[PDB]
RNA sequence: GCCGGACCGGCACCA
RNA sequence: ACAUAGCAUAUCAGAAGGCACACCCGGAGAACUGAAACAUCUUAGUACCCGGAGGAAGAGAAAGAAAAUCGAUUCCCUUA
RNA sequence: AUCCUGAGUACGACGGAGCACGUGAAAUUCCGUCGGAAUCUGGGAGGACCAUCUCCUAAGGCUAAAUACUCUCUAGUGACCGAUAGUGAACAGUACCGUGAGGGAAAGGUGAAAAGCACCCCGGAAGGGGAGUGAAAUAGAACCUGAAACCGUGUGCUUACAAGUAGUCAGAGCCCGUUAAUGGGUGAUGGCGUGCCUUUUGUAGAAUGAACCGGCGAGUUACGAUUUGAUGCAAGGUUAAGCAGUAAAUGUGGAGCCGUAGCGAAAGCGAGUCUGAAUAGGGCGUUUAGUAUUUGGUCGUAGACCCGAAACCAGGUGAU
RNA sequence: GAGGGUAGCGGAGAAAUUCCAAUCGAACCUGGAGAUAGCUGGUUCUCUCCGAAAUAGCUUUAGGGCUAGCCUCAAGUGAUGAUUAUUGGAGGUAGAGCACUGUUUGGACGAUUCAGACAAACUCCGAAUGCCAAUAAUUUAACUUGGGAGUCAGAACAUGGGUGAUAAGGUCCGUGUUCGAAAGGGAAACAGCCCAGACCACCAGCUAAGGUCCCAAAAU
RNA sequence: GACAAUGGUAGGAGAGCGUUCUAAGGGCGUUGAAGCAUGAUCGUAAGGACAUGUGGAGCGCUUAGAAGUGAGAAUGCCGGUGUGAGUAGCGAAAGACGGGUGAGAAUCCCGUCCACCGAUUGACUAAGGUUUCCAGAGGAAGGCUCGUCCGCUCUGGGUUAGU
RNA sequence: UAGGCCCAAGCGACUGUUUAUCAAAAACACAGGUCUCUGCUAAACCGUAAGGUGAUGUAUAGGGGCUGACGCCUGCCCGGUGCUGGAAGGUUAAGAGGAGUGGUUGAAGCUACGAAUCGAAGCCCCAGUAAACGGCGGUCCUAAGGUAGCGAAAUUCCUUGUCGGGUAAGUUCCGACCCGCACGAAAGGCGUAACGAUUUGGGCACUGUCUCAACGAGAGACUCGGUGAAAUCAUAGUACCUGUGAAGAUGCAGGUUACCCGCGACAGGACGGAAAGACCCCGUGGAGCUUUACUGUAGCCUGAUAUUGAAAUUUUCUAACCCGCACCACUUAUCGUGGUGGGAGACAGUGUCAGGCGGGCAGUUUGACUGGGGCGGUCGCCUCCUAAAAGGUAACGGAGGCGCUCAAAGGUUCCCUCAGAAUGGUUCAUUCAUAGAGUGUAAAGGCAUAAGGGAGCUUGACUGCGAGACCUACAAGUCGAGCAGGGUCGAAAGACGGACUUAGUGAUCCGGUGGUUCCGCAUG
């Protein structure tokens, strides 16, 4: 209350709208990653398991910051390009599933 | 009783000076608000819409005499 | 019980990483002819919630993140 | 604004 | 007209009224108040009143929830 | 699938209502009025609606348990009260007030044991003084303790020429003698000096409030938010209900919640993203620290620091 | 007189807002109920450190509120704060002047010229100051982020002004001080004037304003 | 050790005093607890001791915990007691004396005289009240004084219907 | 113990009634008058209804409005409002009706809408109506401009009008005048015998009302015995004067006066006691009341539809429905229920939906500033002065403007220079003329680089932005170099993101329109 001069929040106006349908991942870096050894599958279950993915979400979405230093066969619903590119690039594989 | 029909008075537009002479400014820093040319843009300086003098690059303000009865402003790079 | 929240205020901010509130723009609804094509260009851009009306509305928003 | 006569006359009017 | 209504009899004992009627179900239902005024809205289906019951009542066995499937109702957590 | 499977029903229009949802793009449920289907090749729902698909099978009924409450009863509990508290009521819905509905008090304590004062004296009595009982009677019933206001009796100092918020600083004289301290009481006389609270620009104020004394009498708690301090763990932190246990700590419980990534209205993209034709510029971001419990501060919802209206509504009581 | 009837969103009224159980512009009792009260009153132990405001903007706002200003507590940053000296600058007040606009008095000449005056909204001119900056001396702040406020009735005095009447202990703004929230000395007494800012104790000393015949300290 | 600071309302910050209860530890108490009263005691403050008297059974201290935790003001609430003050008043009016009773008499009883009402201050019904009626006894309180008296207190009585 | 009387005036005819407890009256009532409604299940009123009052009445009756005995009388206006009556011309709702359009699947189907046309009352229109609401002015205008009577009045402001009477002296009184601020005919006009605890003026009688007080009786007061309150109260050893001070002092200053303690008296002060000022203002406080305030609503009117049928073309019929209609039975019954007749009849009544009327009733609103409030004025924006030579700066201080305009009055390139005066000519020419002109518009600041004037081309009056600044509580407002995309003018450098600058504007919510690599609730 501004004692009666209008509030800032009616005088700003409304914007946008909820998508009912929106989808959020699960995310994990590559320095996440690191966690695992060499040869090792990485899986959501896997993930979940080894506690670096907390909650599920829509999916499991792998993005590209830090350094992978390790090769991985890596499964999850979705890649950044980044992501994808330094799996393939340090010896391993990813698989969208 | 009677009644006064006076009261009127616009805002006041905060014109003048607004940096020194002899100071540093970047670019784009407003020089002088005024209504005409009261002082006129000098080097690197430039007049706007609405008279405003501003510099056109980073310096020092430089106020100088401009013929006999003028004056202007200009902006001199610190090297 | 719970506090509630503003759901007015929830419906014309966001909250960004810092902390802050991304708001929209006054004056961008209609009357566009007596305003000036940089005005209305300008007034495109979003804004944040001050400092000072943040100290007023904060707890309004306390659950919104 | 909707309609009937030559504006008039009724009806309608929740930024 | 017949019958019916009505009027007598005989037998029974079904109802009546009460409550801690607190909790429950149903009928009916405010205003001060808040909105810094106020009429939509709010107070609130709240107070009060009326009816009906039980140790509980109400609900309950999908013309359901859903979008990989579950499998009556109710209540607690969370969703928020 | 030959037959049956709930008809004035489902449903629709109008007017309403219930649904978190205010008629809305308003599905779903119910009421009044009026209209009004189909029959497994059927019917309904999946938030207007159509199609497809998916799920279901209304218009008949019954159904324990997990849930709600406490005038009661039994057994117990309390960092709850302790006689102005705690029930209004420790001895009462009484006394008292009112035509009535209705309102509604005050008031506990001898002593271990009544051993509750034989007897004598003054007095009509009441009440006393002795004597007795008792550890104690100034524990004698108006009874434990017995504060203050207030009322008296005695007197150490002082006071009848003096003008005052009553004290304070200085100070003789007189009287006493201590928690033994460069002591106590009183005080001739001199200097200075217009109470307190509230509210005010400013109050000695002739502005407010208090006769005095005593008791009672006002920022609390619950649930959320935020911040700070503390502690544990740390790219992690933490459980809720429940179950077990002594109404406990605690164990179990990972559902859920906050972090580890942001940007955008959104689709989305992602250490970037949005805008943009842009490989431009610009906004917000990246370029490690959170989380749980808790002391303090503040805010929100609750009456929310306490007392106070004139009034409004509902149901009753009154034409003595 | 007795027995009865009409009841509060109502009765009754030869009418007065009149009566309905000692106050009727809408009885009384109980409940909603701790209605609401931007108003008034009240709000309980101590000491220590700091210490305001009575302003702006907006407000069915004006004795309320919100944000800013001013206070406090804690973290940070670090020269960014203050004063003076020098130097540079912006600006049109005081004064002055009549070159513009307007006002005005005497001459002369055939409107011009000569002389002399007036101005908040006149200026050919134009200070003192104050302000904005730059790099030496002195000084001690300044800023950022968070927690917590209170304040939005101001008053006198001096001075620059409006208003009023070169009235008001008037009123409205600028500037400074004091009161507010400040005791002490002076001005008889006397918030606001002059001197001066009380940590506590002393039967020590020097001064300020103001004073030195007596009241009453100090010069008949 | 040598320098500096310490007036203060609203208000911010800090440190403490005291009250009741709890936990643990350690103590006091009929050879006298709490409370109350007095004193010339101690600490920078809130406040803490000691001694004596009263009292007659509970109560400190340390650390920590928790609060119905501190009153001088609210025309605050309840209770007690003042002041005004021996003041206003003692509620329409005619009494006097003798005798009696008695601890006590203007005030009770008896007597005489006097006075007042008398379309009523007389007499009888009703409503309403509900034992106030009668006798004996009593005098704390009630009675606007007093009281030996009473509509007051104690004890015992009292209301009779075919009309 | 037991009327004072007389003369004159206002008001009201009269007896009566009223604010229990400050008003008894001129107020109310009244008999009388008039208007209006009402044909009986009357109208009106109470009640949701049933049932009632009206009335066991029936237009010589009942309800409502106004006037108020009686006498003489009661003028003009029907334009407006109300009421009454016409008319179905226009306007409108439900409902009837379906031209047509879209969504979905080439359709049909389902679905969301949906246009002609029909569809009542009311309203718009016409008329009448004043003992209806009202109105009876200022050649002009009106609907019409005051008849009789009365008039300085319960009405007259000026005003103690003027004249006369009454008095020695009369703002009152009586009688006249009319210049009626602002009488006037049933919110009746003018009179009126009788009546009045009515108002007003005069006179007689009479008096302690008074000159002008004195004495006496009794009850209080006062003294004594008994009994014994109250309001009030910060503590009080509580003086006066002049001053001071929150501007009126027991309490402060300086003087002046005053030995300690009672009792009877008095009221100047203690801004004495009493009741949180009734006046006044304020609160986005309350309540009662009003209305052409807003929104509603009891109720009333009207239409559709259901109950609800049968034949002609509104009429008919009877059989549903109705009868506070008769007879009969239940039944010693003015209720009710059945039966029979009669009346009425698919109307009415009732339900649902719709339109209209609706201070009868209800909930509320009805601003602030203000040298108190009201009334007046003001409320946002721009310019100037006040404003104290940066910026800022108030008053119901002093002056004005704005709520636009322009298709060029914008952009660019090129060219050009004004007002005035004098001198000559039946606007033309010369010389002086730094602007003394012009600049769309108010003012100020600017401008002869022209920002002023003209000409050619043109649309930068672009798209995406934007380092950095000004202003500022916020929301807003202002300037802006440069970068990219595409242009215009110019030979070119370059200029151009409207206008010499500064007013010409309004948030959010909601709704309309166009676009859209967005969402769209199982899928499309
Ligand atoms: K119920
Ligand atoms: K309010
Ligand atoms: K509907
Ligand atoms: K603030
Ligand atoms: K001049
Ligand atoms: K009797
Ligand atoms: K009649
Ligand atoms: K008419
Ligand atoms: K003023
Ligand atoms: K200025
Ligand atoms: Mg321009
Ligand atoms: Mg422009
Ligand atoms: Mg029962
Ligand atoms: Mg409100
Ligand atoms: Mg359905
Ligand atoms: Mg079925
Ligand atoms: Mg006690
Ligand atoms: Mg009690
Ligand atoms: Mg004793
Ligand atoms: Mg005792
Ligand atoms: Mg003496
Ligand atoms: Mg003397
Ligand atoms: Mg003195
Ligand atoms: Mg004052
Ligand atoms: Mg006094
Ligand atoms: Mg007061
Ligand atoms: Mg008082
Ligand atoms: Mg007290
Ligand atoms: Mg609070
Ligand atoms: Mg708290
Ligand atoms: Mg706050
Ligand atoms: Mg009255
Ligand atoms: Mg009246
Ligand atoms: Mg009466
Ligand atoms: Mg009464
Ligand atoms: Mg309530
Ligand atoms: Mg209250
Ligand atoms: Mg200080
Ligand atoms: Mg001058
Ligand atoms: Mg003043
Ligand atoms: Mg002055
Ligand atoms: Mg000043
Ligand atoms: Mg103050
Ligand atoms: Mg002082
Ligand atoms: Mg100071
Ligand atoms: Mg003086
Ligand atoms: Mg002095
Ligand atoms: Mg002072
Ligand atoms: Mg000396
Ligand atoms: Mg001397
Ligand atoms: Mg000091
Ligand atoms: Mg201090
Ligand atoms: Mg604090
Ligand atoms: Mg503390
Ligand atoms: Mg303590
Ligand atoms: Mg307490
Ligand atoms: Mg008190
Ligand atoms: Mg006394
Ligand atoms: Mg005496
Ligand atoms: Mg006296
Ligand atoms: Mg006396
Ligand atoms: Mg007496
Ligand atoms: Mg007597
Ligand atoms: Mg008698
Ligand atoms: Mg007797
Ligand atoms: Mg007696
Ligand atoms: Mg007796
Ligand atoms: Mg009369
Ligand atoms: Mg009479
Ligand atoms: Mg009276
Ligand atoms: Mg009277
Ligand atoms: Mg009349
Ligand atoms: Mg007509
Ligand atoms: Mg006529
Ligand atoms: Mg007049
Ligand atoms: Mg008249
Ligand atoms: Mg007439
Ligand atoms: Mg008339
Ligand atoms: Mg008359
Ligand atoms: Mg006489
Ligand atoms: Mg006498
Ligand atoms: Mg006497
Ligand atoms: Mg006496
Ligand atoms: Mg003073
Ligand atoms: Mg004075
Ligand atoms: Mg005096
Ligand atoms: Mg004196
Ligand atoms: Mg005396
Ligand atoms: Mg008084
Ligand atoms: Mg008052
Ligand atoms: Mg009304
Ligand atoms: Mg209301
Ligand atoms: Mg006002
Ligand atoms: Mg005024
Ligand atoms: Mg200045
Ligand atoms: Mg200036
Ligand atoms: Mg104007
Ligand atoms: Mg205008
Ligand atoms: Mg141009
Ligand atoms: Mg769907
Ligand atoms: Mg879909």
């Amino acid at each position: 209350f501004e004692g009666g001069q209008l509030p800032l929040f009616r005088r700003l106006p409304k914007r946008g709208f909820t998508n009912i349908n929106r989808k959020e991942y699960a995310i994990v870096n590559l320095d996440q990653l690191n966690k695992f050894e060499d040869g090792t599958e990485v899986t959501p279950a896997l993930l979940v398991e080894s506690g670096v993915v907390k909650n599920e979400k829509s999916g499991i979405k792998i993005l590209g910051n830090g350094s992978l230093d390790k090769k991985l066969t890596v499964k999850a619903h979705k890649f950044s390009a980044s992501a994808a590119e330094a799996i393939d690039a340090k010896g391993g594989a990813h698989e969208v599933i | 009783v009677s009644s006064t029909k006076n009261g009127r008075d616009s805002e006041s537009k905060r014109l003048g000076a607004k940096r020194a002479d002899g100071q540093f400014v970047t670019g784009g820093s407003i020089l002088y608000r005024q209504r005409g040319t009261k002082i006129y843009p000098g080097e690197n300086v430039g007049r706007g819409g609405d008279d405003t003098l501003f510099a056109k690059i980073d310096g020092v303000v430089k106020f100088e005499r401009k013929g006999r009865d003028k004056k202007q402003v200009s902006v001199y790079a610190v090297a | 019980p719970k506090m509630k929240t503003h759901r007015g205020a929830a419906k014309r901010v966001k909250r960004t990483a810092s902390g802050q509130l991304k708001r929209s723009r006054a004056f961008t609804s209609h009357l566009f002819a007596n305003k000036s094509t940089k005005q209305k260009r300008q007034l495109r851009k979003a804004r944040l919630v001050s400092k000072s009306d943040m100290k007023r509305v904060k707890q309004l928003l306390a659950y919104k993140k």
